RNA sequence: AUAGGUUUGGUCCUAGCCUUUCUAUUAGCUCUUAGUAAGAUUACACAUGCAAGCAUCCCCGUUCCAGUGAGUUCACCCUCUAAAUCACCAGAUCAAAAGGGACAAGCAUCAAGCACGCAGCAAUGCAGCUCAAAACGCUUAGCCUAGCCACACCCCCACGGGAAACAGCAGUGAUUAACCUUUAGCAAUAAACGAAAGUUUAACUAAGCUAUACUAACCCAGGGUUGGUCAAUUUCGUGCCAGCCACCGCGGUACAC
C-alpha cells in the first residue's frame, strides 16, 4: 500500500488471546495496522506476571538504538517501558502518576485514620 | 419427548393485580363511521387519508382522554371479508363499542360484531352515529337490536346506548364518559411484573426493521432484551415503538406496542409469552414445531394408509401433465398477515370448482419478490399483491417471464379482478360469488 | 500488461487544480468569524473554548494595523498571550504588510517582521504566524524604549547531564571491555540541544492554507 | 501543571540528546561499513587476489 | 496407500468406478457445563443509531484504521528518484511515479496479430515487430498469507453523467443449502490532535449469540450401522410389492426391506 506520508514508530503490537495480553515491540510504519506489517520486531513484553512474579521484557537494545537513529518515533507505552528499564529517563507522566498515587494514598490514609 | 412448551402463567394473585387501562374495540358495519369516531377521539384526521375510504387494518391507538385516563382503541375493518380480524379484535377487547348508523340501522356486519362480542363475552356499548341526518332513528335502532339481544337501558337492558354524530363531533364527550364508567365498573387490573403476556394484533415485514409485530400487552412489562415466543416464532425484543414510531422504554399492560426482532413472523392473534433466555425460547419453538409436525404426520399417516391399502388390494388381486386452461394458479402477497389471511379466506370460500379450479400456489407478506415471480412462471400463474410494491427490476423480470403481477389497494377491487380472471379462464361470467 | 489510459482521471485532476486555483478563497473569507456563535462562517467550524474570551476581547494584527500609516511598518506589535506568559519583552518589528483589500476594513492579510522573543531578537525578518488570531496588541510609539528595555540573565544552560542508568552502565561496561582505565563519568551533552519554548513562533512560510 | 511542564522540558532535552547520539552512531556505522579501513582493505585484497 | 470391492462359466492382464483416511459447508436426528478460536451465501437494495476530532482561533486529521474479492499477472528483484521521519541540516530510514527483468489455470475447434519495429538531432528513410519454445484471443480465479494486490454504487477513470450509494460496527429486505448483538468502554495497545494534563475513536479491549473447531469436565446420550468390501441381528410383518444400496447387490413365503 502506497502510504501517503507517515513515519516509523517503535510501538507495542498486541497479540495473545482474550484476557491474556502480550506485546511484540515492533518498529512499524505508524500508519500500518497495529497488528499488521512491521519493519522489524525489537523485543517483547509480557504484562501478566509469571510464576516468579515477573513481567518479562525483551529489548533488542542495539536495534532500538539503530531505529532511533534512523528516526523512528516512540509510542508512549514504549517510552515508559524504556524509562522503567533505565534506557531512558523516567517519563514525566510516570513521575506525575506516582505523585498522584501518593497523594491519593495520603488522602485515603487520612480518611482511614479519621475513624 | 418431554413437554418443554411455554404456557401462559396462571391467573395472578389479587395482591399482584394492579389497575390497568381498558381496551375498547370499535366494531360495526361498512362506512358507519367507526374510523371517523376514532379520528374525533384521537384529535387526528385519517379518514380522509385512506385508499378507498375503507379501513382494511385492525389498528391500535393509545388515546388519552381529557380527564387524563388512557384507552386503547382498536379500530377494526368493517367489510365482510375481514371476519378473522373482527374476531381477533373481539377476542383481545375488554369493551366493544358497536357503532350503528342511525340512517341504515342494523346490518349483517353489525350482527356479526354483536355475535363476536357475545362469543368473547365482552360488554357492548352502542354508539348510534349519523344522528344528524334525517331519518336518524336511534329508537328504531334499539328496537331492532332487541332482536339480536343487545337490549338498551331504556328497555331495561344493561347495554348503554349513546346517540353521537362523529361528523359533527357531538355527544362524544358523553360517549367517553360512558366508556370510562364501564371501564370502572369492569375494574380491569393485571400484574405489571413477571414474564410478559400479550397478543399479536398484526404482523408485517419492514425493509428497515425486519419482522415487526403490533401486539397488545396483557400482563407484565415488556422491555428491550426480553425474549418473546409466539406460536412457532420467537424474538429478542430489539425495538419497541408506538403508533407514531417513537421508541418507548416500557410496555405496560393494555398498551399497543410494535415489537421488532422476530426471528420469524408470527400469525395474527397468537399469544406472545416471555421466556427466560434465547436457548429456552428456541427449545419452546422447536417443541411447538414438533407438535405441529406430529399432528400433520398423523393426518398424513391416515392418507398414506388409504393409498397403501388401495395399492395392496390392487396387487394381491393380481397374485408431468399439461395443466388445463380452467385452472387459475394464483400467488397472494399481502402487506400484513391479516390481509393475507383475509384474501385466503375469500379464496377458500370458492365453490365454482367444476367450471374453473382456483389453485393457491403460494402466499406471503411483503413486496412481490423474485421467488414469487419464479413460482408464477413455473405454474403459469398470476401474482396478486395487496398493498405491496413491485419494483422496477421485478416488473422487468415478470414481463420477460410472462408472469402477470396485479397490485391492488382495495380488497373488493382485488376480488373483482380475481373474478374477472376466473371468468376469462372460463369457456361468460363466473358463478362463484365472494359476498 | 498492455495499458489503457486514465484520460478522464488526468483531465479531472487538471480541472480540479484549475478550479481550486481560480476559486481560491480569500483570507477574509477563510479567517472570518461570528461573534455570537463563535464559528467561522466560511467553514462553520467552532473555535476552541479557550479562545472564546480572546476572540471576544482582543484584536487581530491587521485589524490593528489598519489604523496605522503604511500599516505601522516599523512599529512593534506584541501578543496578549505573550504578555500573559513571559515577563520578558516579546514582539515583532513589523517590516512589510500585504493586506486583504477584499476585506471590508482591511482587517486580514499577511505580515512580515523581525521577532524579539524573551528579549532575544531574530537575525532576519520573516512572516508572522497567527496573524488571524485574536490576541494581538500594539506597542505605542512612546513607551517603546521602556517596554523593550531588557538585559540578558546569566546564560544558564547545563553542559551535560547523567546518562539514563542502563545506558551509563552499558557505556561503562563497553569501556572496561575495550580496556579503557578511565574512571571518568560519561555525561550526555545538552548544549547543542537548544530548548525553545512551545509558544515560540513557528515558520509561517511553510504553514499550509485552508481549502473549500 | 508547572512541575509537569518543567519535567517535560528536561525530559525532551535529554531524549533529544540521546537521539542525536544514536543518529551519530548510525551515521558512523554506515560510513564505516562503506569506506572504512577494514572494508577498503578487504576490497583491495579481493582485487589483488583476483588479479 | 500396506491397500480393498467390482468385469467372466472360470483364470491372467489392462482399465474405469467405488470403499477405507483427513478436513470444511449444508441438512436430518440429538445436546449438559466452562475456557478459547472462528462466523451473511451474494460487488443486490437499505430504515435506524453510531463510526473524526484535536486545539487559544492558524494549521494538522478526517488519504489512516476498519471493509469486500467485483476486477486482476500495478504485488517480487535491480536502476533512478519524488513524497514522508531523523528539533533546522544530515546523508540514514521509508517508499511513490518512471525504466529493466520475473510473475495464475484451462482452451490451438483461439494460429495467425495487422503496424503490433528500427535508424536519424530533425528532416525523413528503411519495412519491419510478435508467434506452434504458443503471439492475438475467449473463459475462469483475488495472490506467492508476519501479509500483499485491487475496488470503494455504476459509467476502468470521474471533469461530467446515471443517481443518491453500510464491501465501517450493529441491524434489515431480497437471495442462498448457507442467516451472530440494532452490547459497554476508552481501563489496556494503536491512531489523530495538543507543549501538556488530556479529548475522540463501532480501531481495539472486555462482553452477547452459535456444538463450526480445540481444550477441560458431569456422580446427564444420542446418531449411524449390523449380506461382502467393514466392526456388529434374534423374532416377527411383507412377499420382485412396500422398500433398501458408496460399489457388488437384496425383496417372487429375507442375517440386506
Ligand atoms: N351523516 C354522517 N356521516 C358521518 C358521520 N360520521 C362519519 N360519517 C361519514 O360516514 C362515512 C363512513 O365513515 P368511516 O369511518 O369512513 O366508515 P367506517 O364505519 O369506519 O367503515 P370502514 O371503512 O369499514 O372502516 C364517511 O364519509 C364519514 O365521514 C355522522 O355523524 N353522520
Ligand atoms: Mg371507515
Ligand atoms: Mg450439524
Ligand atoms: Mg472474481
Ligand atoms: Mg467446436
Ligand atoms: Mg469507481
Ligand atoms: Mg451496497
Ligand atoms: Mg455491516
Ligand atoms: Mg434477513
Ligand atoms: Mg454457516
Ligand atoms: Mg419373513
Amino acid at each position: 500500500k502506497a502510504y501517503r506520508g507517515g513515519h516509523l514508530t517503535i510501538r507495542l503490537a498486541l497479540g495473545g488471546c482474550t484476557n491474556r495480553p502480550f506485546y511484540r515491540i515492533v518498529a512499524a510504519h505508524n500508519k500500518c495496522p497495529r497488528d499488521g506489517r512491521f519493519v522489524e520486531q525489537l523485543g517483547s513484553y509480557d504484562p501478566l506476571p509469571n510464576s516468579h512474579g515477573e513481567k518479562l521484557v525483551a529489548l533488542n537494545l542495539d536495534r532500538i538504538r539503530h531505529w532511533i537513529g534512523c528516526g523512528a518515533h516512540l509510542s508512549k507505552p514504549m517510552e515508559k517501558l524504556l524509562g522503567l528499564a533505565g534506557f531512558f529517563p523516567l517519563h514525566p507522566m510516570m513521575i506525575t502518576n506516582a505523585e498522584r498515587l501518593r497523594r491519593k494514598r495520603a488522602r485515603e490514609v487520612l480518611l482511614a485514620s479519621q475513624k | 419427548r418431554k413437554n418443554k412448551d411455554a404456557v401462559r402463567r396462571p391467573q395472578a394473585d389479587p395482591a399482584l393485580l394492579t389497575p390497568r387501562s381498558p381496551v375498547v374495540t370499535i366494531m360495526g358495519h361498512v362506512d358507519h363511521g367507526k374510523t371517523t369516531l376514532l379520528d374525533k377521539f384521537r384529535k387526528t384526521q385519517v379518514a380522509a387519508v385512506e385508499t378507498g375510504g375503507i379501513t382494511q387494518h385492525i389498528g391500535a391507538f393509545l388515546v388519552s382522554l381529557p380527564s387524563g385516563e388512557k384507552i386503547t382503541f382498536l379500530d377494526t375493518p368493517g367489510h365482510a371479508a375481514f371476519s378473522a380480524m373482527r374476531a381477533r379484535g373481539a377476542q383481545v377487547t375488554d369493551i366493544v363499542v358497536l357503532v350503528v348508523a342511525a340512517d341504515d340501522g342494523v346490518m349483517k356486519q353489525t350482527v356479526e360484531s354483536i355475535q363476536h362480542a357475545k362469543d368473547a363475552q365482552v360488554p357492548i356499548i352502542l354508539a348510534v352515529n349519523k344522528c344528524d341526518k334525517a331519518e336518524a332513528d336511534p329508537e328504531k335502532v334499539k328496537k331492532e337490536l332487541l332482536a339480536y339481544d343487545v337490549v338498551c337501558e331504556d328497555y331495561g337492558g344493561d347495554v348503554q346506548a349513546v346517540p353521537v354524530s362523529a361528523l359533527t363531533g357531538d355527544n362524544l364527550m358523553a360517549l367517553a364518559e360512558a366508556t370510562v364508567a364501564l371501564a370502572e365498573m369492569l375494574e380491569l387490573k393485571a400484574d405489571p411484573n413477571g414474564p410478559v403476556e400479550g397478543t399479536v394484533i398484526e404482523s408485517f415485514t419492514d425493509k428497515g426493521r425486519g419482522l415487526v409485530t403490533t401486539a397488545i400487552i396483557q400482563r407484565g412489562t415488556l422491555r428491550k432484551g426480553s425474549v418473546l415466543v409466539a406460536g412457532k416464532c420467537w424474538a429478542k425484543v430489539r425495538l419497541m415503538f408506538d403508533e407514531n414510531g417513537k421508541t418507548i422504554d416500557e410496555a405496560y399492560p393494555s398498551m399497543p406496542v410494535g415489537i421488532t426482532g422476530w426471528r420469524d413472523l408470527p400469525s395474527a392473534g397468537e399469544e406472545i409469552l416471555e421466556v427466560e433466555s434465547e436457548p429456552r425460547a428456541r427449545e419452546v419453538v422447536d417443541w411447538r414445531k414438533y407438535e405441529q409436525e406430529q399432528e400433520k404426520g398423523q393426518e398424513d399417516l391416515k392418507i398414506i394408509e388409504e393409498k397403501r391399502k388401495e395399492h395392496k388390494e390392487a396387487h394381491q388381486k393380481a397374485r408431468k401433465r399439461e395443466r388445463d386452461s380452467n385452472v387459475l394458479s394464483v400467488i397472494i402477497k399481502g402487506d400484513v398477515d391479516g390481509s393475507v389471511e383475509a384474501i385466503l379466506n375469500i379464496i377458500d370460500t370458492y365453490d365454482a370448482s367444476h367450471e374453473c379450479e382456483l389453485e393457491l400456489v403460494h402466499f406471503g407478506v411483503g413486496d412481490v419478490s423474485a421467488n414469487d415471480v419464479n413460482l408464477a412462471e413455473t405454474f403459469d400463474g398470476v401474482i396478486y399483491g395487496f398493498n405491496v410494491n413491485a419494483g422496477n427490476v421485478i416488473q422487468q423480470s415478470a414481463a420477460k417471464k410472462g408472469v402477470k403481477i396485479k397490485l391492488h389497494k382495495i380488497i373488493y377491487r382485488l376480488v373483482e379482478d380475481l373474478q374477472e380472471e376466473l371468468s376469462s379462464r372460463l369457456p361468460a361470467k363466473t358463478s362463484w360469488d365472494p359476498g | 500488461k498492455k495499458v489503457r489510459p486514465r484520460l478522464i482521471a488526468e483531465l479531472a485532476r487538471r480541472v480540479r487544480a484549475l478550479r481550486e486555483q481560480l476559486n481560491r478563497p480569500r483570507d477574509s473569507q477563510l479567517y472570518a468569524v461570528d461573534y455570537e456563535t463563535l464559528t467561522r462562517p466560511f467553514s462553520g467550524r467552532r473555535l476552541p473554548v479557550r479562545a472564546w474570551a480572546d476572540v471576544r476581547r482582543e484584536s487581530r494584527l491587521l485589524q490593528l494595523l489598519g489604523r496605522l500609516p503604511l500599516f505601522g511598518l516599523g512599529r512593534l506589535v506584541t501578543r496578549k498571550s505573550w504578555l500573559w506568559q513571559h515577563d520578558e519583552p516579546c514582539y515583532w518589528r513589523l517590516t512589510r504588510v500585504r493586506p486583504d483589500y477584499t476585506a471590508q476594513n482591511l482587517d486580514h492579510g499577511k505580515a512580515w517582521g523581525i521577532l524579539t522573543f524573551k528579549g532575544k531578537t531574530e537575525s532576519e525578518a520573516r512572516e508572522i504566524e497567527h496573524v488571524m488570531y485574536h490576541d494581538w496588541r500594539l506597542v505605542p510609539k512612546h513607551e517603546e524604549e521602556a517596554f523593550t528595555a531588557f538585559t540578558p540573565a546569566p546564560e544558564d544552560s547545563l553542559a551535560s547531564v547523567p546518562y539514563p542508568p542502563l545506558l551509563r552502565a552499558m557505556i561503562i561496561a563497553e569501556r572496561q571491555k575495550n580496556g579503557d582505565t578511565s574512571t571518568e563519568e560519561p555525561m550526555l551533552n545538552v548544549q547543542r540541544i537548544r530548548m525553545e519554548p512551545w509558544d515560540y513562533p513557528a515558520k509561517q512560510e511553510d504553514k499550509g492554507r485552508a481549502k473549500g | 501543571f508547572f512541575v509537569l511542564m518543567e519535567r517535560y522540558q528536561h525530559y525532551r532535552q535529554t531524549v533529544r540528546a540521546l537521539r542525536m547520539e544514536f543518529v551519530s552512531e548510525v551515521q558512523r556505522k554506515v560510513h564505516e561499513a562503506r569506506a572504512g579501513v577494514l572494508a577498503e582493505r578487504k576490497a583491495l585484497k579481493d582485487a589483488a587476489e583476483h588479479r
